[PDB]
């Protein structure tokens, strides 16, 4: 009794702490007008990417956890699995082309603001999140009628290419590796563009919060890539202790973000202290 | 001054093409949207085409529209018209005109001088009828003509979209009252018009020698805009 | 020249000292009673159905 | 005999308080307590208008009460449809510092003035279709503050070298020179006879002036710091007055005295606009810190705030048929209020 | 929609927006900076050495694609409070102080000046570029006379580094906002590198306003 309680308020308890705060980043971009700009934009757009799993993926996945087991189908699983994958990959994606906009901002200052404008923000977002599209739903909705049988039971929901190797590979050092290293290669770039060059804050700020932004960042995302990789072969050893506990740090990353994107802002900060005085 | 210099006009075999340039010059024609209006030797007038300012939007009328086109060289301040297909009934002199739209503009107010298409020989608008055909007019004297529409014309934002043209005899169309009762800039003060709905009138008072020739109403509701046939005066 | 800026000074002065100043209880008065016959048609403290304010 | 001159002024104008003293024989609170309050006054955004980039400085009604001038830092004098919110004019400046615009009583002509220290007059009606200048007025020396129209043909401007004017338009001269003020003077307003006028400065003393001799007929000195805005009683015989030190206060012309001061012990910036009502019951001021606070002529209530600006409301005005109120402040939006 | 023919006045609505929005667009790639500064600080000096009616004088050059708006404002000859309300969204204050600051006192009224502006409720985050002309001059008046005159609680040397790093530090020390800085140049003799020094400082607010803009600071 006591266990599935308090795990499933706990659980209520990150959904409705993540789901506040990503709608209240929200309206303090739609009820401000001093803070819409391009980079907000990129923050909407990662609002809106992790709306959607602060509306669905956290709650259902806890009430799976603890059933044990997929108790509404195949079509069901699958594409909530589906929608699941595609939008924490549109978040990852559009936090890919955050880091793109701000070493554009620092190394081309003077240029950066010339050559582009809302409208290539909207290539940029759009782009993201068709190329997280096509990276991700045909192959979790096609695969049964790819192999001609679903090898996942009605029991269990889980991705149905997990036996593959080549394309688990083919897909996890697309979704997550290069994005990781690229945007640490670029964040050292703006980690050493962002000096005074003249003559204590100036480089300080600047690498606390990068490394503070990517520390975030792989401890939140890396180990269900090295499950996911690792369990292509060593199957028999991976209890779901090391599923449970990695979706749930996974899953944290909604809640991380604003805190870590949004109220590093000093003006958001205090058009949240607006907010919090109405 | 201003000026709506138009060229191309000619003795032309039926079933070709041709092309029309008003050429605009003496005030900023990038911000002026444009008309081209035709009319026939012995009757009235109607419209043919129209472009925006910025070659935003384009309205044919429907018994030309996909034989001809009509373009703007804003740079060279031109407007072109360029007809393909002609027929025996596009026998007509046609003229250039201006009409900025913003709130309490006057449309229209400037026309060009019309140049002739002479070939030879080979549904629910607003139809609007003047059902005066002539009278005779003499000076001293005050005179009202009236128009009436099929629609009524008083749209909701509380206008009413008619429009009062004189056509000097040998010249081109001044414009005399734009919106029913709004006088234009120019004109002299004795010309007035007023009316409701669908049934409008133009009272001339102490009507002078200039002041004879043939007189157009035409709505501006919607396109097509199509004129009436237009009363004659005359003097004596 | 200081002496002639006092003397335009002082000029204004004694052209401003011989102004009537009536009782401040009728000022006040054709005051209330200004706002008293306009308030028929003021759109603002009595505010128009929007039947007819324009700004609907 | 130079201090015999000033104590011949301090003779003088202790001889004006006198007669102010004894011309007042009531308070303007004792008689409004038998007239009803108007309780909560609350108007909502009927309109904004998003068209500059830059921080609005000034804004001007039309007399059919449906266009509007906003005059703004952008270098952008744009005038504006108020019922369907379009943008019928959008004049470029040739100085990008304006800090007053005006709209001409038959709407054919627009001021504008600023840094330049040159009111210009831009014709609307005209026959080549665009706005052409046709009008350049230069002859101050300091910034401009406000410039309003007495018909197509004259022009009272006032200035930052303690000097207001009146300009001749068709000519370009400069009329009548009105001069007495110690400091800049930053508001006008004409009367609604356009008989005269007044005009508040930097020394806390609204001067009221007549158009037609050319020198000063009264002054009202009752406030601590620097006038910033005045606008008349619709009668013609009064004017509130919004300075920088928070308060705003109604003065008489025939009491020749102050009558009642607004001012709320929870307010500590400053006024940038006055206005009245149609009736004249209403009053409205601006404010510093970003809302707009309306206020009664007679009860000296707030009966009511209009906020809803990310900066400092900058203009006001309503409309001469009391239909709508138009504010517009540094963050580029103009609202309209019904 | 039901609009009659007033569709054509909502697209010329639209024609200019776009209009107001390019020429936005071709305004804000400039730069501009206020130069202020009291009455022979030699002001007029740099902006001579920019090599590029009387309210406020402008001058428009060009360097490296970078369209530098200086606006000289001494020709307002009025209270400033009610005029540099409109000098915010400048990306900096220019400011000369002569290094002949002994006569009529002048480097107490231009430190009086510079702890003004700089402490103004409106430029709380502007970052003043600070220059300091005739610095031969002062080499020789330190040549000759003491500048204790000035400064009455001074310790150290009589030579050039210490009272120019003095000074300079008495001009420093008067600003308190974490986000806004303070640069400093000597000139007088420098053939025309300080239009180098104002490109770079230019540049250093550039990208500290990018990156406080995108919220890495
Ligand atoms: C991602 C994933 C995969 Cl790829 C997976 O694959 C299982 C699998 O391939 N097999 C094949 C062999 N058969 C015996 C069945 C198990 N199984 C799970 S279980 C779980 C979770 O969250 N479980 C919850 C209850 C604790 C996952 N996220 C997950
Ligand atoms: C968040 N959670 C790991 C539970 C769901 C997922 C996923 C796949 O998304 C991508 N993998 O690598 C980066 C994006």
């Amino acid at each position: 009794t006591f266990e599935v309680v308090f795990i499933v308020l706990v659980a209520g308890s990150l959904s409705l702490v993540t789901i506040i705060g990503n709608i209240l980043v929200m309206v303090s971009i739609k009820v401000n007008r001093h803070l819409q700009t391009v980079n907000n934009y990129f923050l909407f757009s990662l609002a809106c990417a992790d709306l959607i799993i602060g509306v669905f993926s956290m709650n259902l996945y806890t009430l799976y956890t603890v059933i044990g087991y997929w108790p509404l189908g195949p079509v069901v699983c699958d594409l909530w699995l589906a929608l699941d994958y595609v939008v924490s990959n549109a978040s990852v994606m559009n936090l890919l082309i955050i880091s793109f906009d701000r070493y554009f901002c620092v190394t081309k200052p003077l240029t950066y603001p010339v050559k582009r404008t809302t409208k290539m923000a909207g290539m940029m977002i759009a782009a993201a999140w068709v190329l997280s599209f096509i990276l991700w739903a045909p192959a979790i909705l096609f695969w049964q009628f790819i192999v001609g049988v679903r090898t996942v039971e009605d029991g269990e929901c889980y991705i149905q290419f997990f036996s593959n190797a080549a394309v688990t590979f083919g897909t996890a050092i697309a979704a997550f590796y290069l994005p990781v290293i690229i945007m640490t290669v670029l964040y050292w770039h703006i980690s050493r563009a962002s000096k005074s060059r003249i003559k204590p804050s100036r480089e300080k700020k600047v690498t606390r919060t990068i490394l503070a932004i990517l520390l975030a960042f792989i401890i939140t995302w890396a180990p269900y890539n090295v499950m996911v990789l690792i369990n292509t072969f060593c199957a028999p050893c991976i209890p779901n202790t090391v599923w449970t506990i990695g979706y749930w740090l996974c899953y944290i990353n909604s809640t991380i973000n604003p805190a870590c994107y949004a109220l590093c802002n000093a003006t958001f900060k205090k058009t949240f202290k607006h907010l919090l005085m109405c | 001054d201003v000026q709506l210099v138009e060229s191309g006009g000619g003795l032309v075999q039926p079933g070709g093409s041709r092309k029309l340039s008003c050429s605009a010059s003496g005030f900023a024609f990038s911000s002026f949207g444009m008309h081209w209006v035709r009319q026939a030797p012995e009757k009235g007038l109607e419209w043919v085409a129209y472009i925006s300012s910025g070659s935003g939007t384009i309205y044919y009328a429907d018994t030309v529209k996909g034989r001809f086109t009509i373009s703007r060289d804003d740079p060279k301040n031109t407007l072109f018209l360029q007809m393909t297909s002609l027929r025996s009934e596009d026998t007509a002199m046609y003229y250039c005109v201006r009409s900025i739209y913003y709130y309490g503009s006057s449309p229209f107010d400037f026309w060009g001088q019309g140049t002739t298409l002479t070939v030879s020989s080979g549904g629910s608008d607003i139809v609007m009828t003047q059902a005066t055909s002539s009278v005779p007019v003499t000076p001293g004297e005050s005179v009202s003509i009236s128009c009436r529409s099929s629609k009524s014309l008083l749209h909701s934002n509380g206008n009413t979209y008619l429009y009062w043209f004189l056509q000097r005899p040998g010249q081109s169309p001044q414009l005399l009252i734009y919106r029913m009762s709004n006088l234009a800039s120019g004109v002299p003060d004795r010309f007035s018009g007023s009316g409701s709905g669908t049934a409008f009138t133009l009272t001339i008072s102490r009507l002078e020698a200039e002041d004879v020739g043939v007189y157009y109403c035409m709505q501006h509701l919607e396109y097509p805009l199509t004129f009436g046939a237009g009363t004659k005066l005359e003097l004596k | 020249a200081s002496i002639a800026q006092a003397r335009k000074l002082v000029e204004q002065l004694k052209m401003e000292a011989n102004i009537d100043r009536i009782k401040v209880s009728k000022a006040a008065a054709d005051l209330m009673a200004y706002c008293e016959a306009h308030a028929k048609e003021d759109p603002l403290l009595t505010p128009v159905p929007a039947s007819e304010n324009p700004f609907r | 005999e130079l201090d015999q001159l000033r104590q011949e002024a301090e003779q003088l104008k202790n001889q004006i308080r006198d007669a102010r003293k004894a011309c007042a024989d009531a308070t303007l609170s004792q008689i409004t307590n038998n007239i009803d309050p108007v309780g909560r006054i609350q108007m909502r955004t009927r309109r904004t208008l998003r068209g500059h980039l830059a921080k609005i400085y000034a804004m001007h009604w039309g007399t059919d009460s449906r266009l509007l001038v906003s005059a703004s830092q952008d270098g952008k004098l744009i005038i504006w449809d108020s019922y369907t919110t379009n943008k019928v004019h959008a004049i470029p400046l040739r100085s990008s510092w304006v800090m007053t615009c005006a709209y001409a009583p038959s709407g054919n002509y627009v001021a504008c003035g600023g840094l330049d220290n040159i009111c210009s007059i831009y014709n609307l009606k005209t026959r080549e279709g665009n706005v052409r200048v046709s009008r350049e007025l230069a002859g101050h020396t300091g910034y401009l503050s406000c410039c309003r129209f007495l018909d197509d043909n004259q022009i009272v401007t006032s200035s930052g070298d303690t000097t207001c004017a009146l300009w001749d338009i068709e000519t370009g001269q400069q009329t009548t020179t009105f001069t007495g003020h110690t400091g800049d003077v930053m508001s006008l307003s004409l009367a609604p006879d356009t008989r005269l006028f007044v005009s508040g400065a930097c020394d806390a003393s609204a001067k009221l002036w007549d158009v037609r001799e050319g020198m000063c007929r009264q002054t009202f000195t009752g406030h601590e710091s620097d006038i910033n805005a005045i606008c008349f009683f619709p009668n013609g015989n009064a004017f509130a007055t919004g300075s920088d030190d928070a308060t705003c206060r109604l003065f008489d012309l025939r009491a020749d005295q102050e009558l009642m001061t607004y001012s709320h012990d929870n307010i500590i910036c400053g006024i940038t606009s006055v206005s009245f009502s149609k009736s004249g019951r209403l009053l409205l001021a601006g404010y510093d810190d970003f809302n707009c606070n309306v206020w009664d002529a007679l009860k000296a209530d707030r009966a009511g705030v209009l906020a809803g600006h990310d900066n400092r409301v900058s203009c006001l005005g309503v409309t001469d048929d009391g239909m709508a109120v138009a504010t517009g402040s540094w963050d580029s939006f103009l609202k309209i209020w019904n | 929609t039901l609009s009659a023919e007033d569709k054509a006045a909502v697209e010329r609505s639209k024609m200019i927006e776009k209009n107001l929005k390019e020429d936005g667009i071709s305004a804000a790639k400039d730069v501009k900076l206020l130069l202020l500064g009291a009455g022979e600080s030699g002001k007029s000096t740099i902006v001579k050495q920019m090599k590029i009616t009387t309210g406020i004088v402008e001058t428009h050059f060009t360097f490296k694609n970078l369209h530098f708006r200086l606006f000289d404002v001494g020709g307002q000859r009025s209270e400033r409070k009610k005029w540099i309300h409109c000098f915010e969204d400048v990306t900096a204050i220019i400011f000369c102080v002569a290094l002949s600051g002994y006569d009529q006192n002048r480097m107490h009224e231009s430190l009086m000046l510079f702890d003004s502006i700089c402490n103004n409720k409106f430029f709380i985050d502007t970052s003043i570029i600070l220059f300091l002309n005739k610095k031969d001059l002062f080499g020789e008046k330190i040549k000759k006379s003491p500048l204790t005159i000035c400064f009455p609680e001074y310790t150290g040397p009589n030579t050039y580094e210490d009272a120019a790093a003095y000074i300079q530090a008495q001009f420093e020390s008067k600003n308190r906002s974490p986000n806004k800085e303070i640069y400093c140049h000597m000139t007088c003799a420098t053939d025309t590198n300080n239009i180098q020094v104002v490109f770079d400082a230019v540049t250093d607010i550039i990208i500290a306003n990018n990156l406080r803009g995108c919220g890495l600071y």
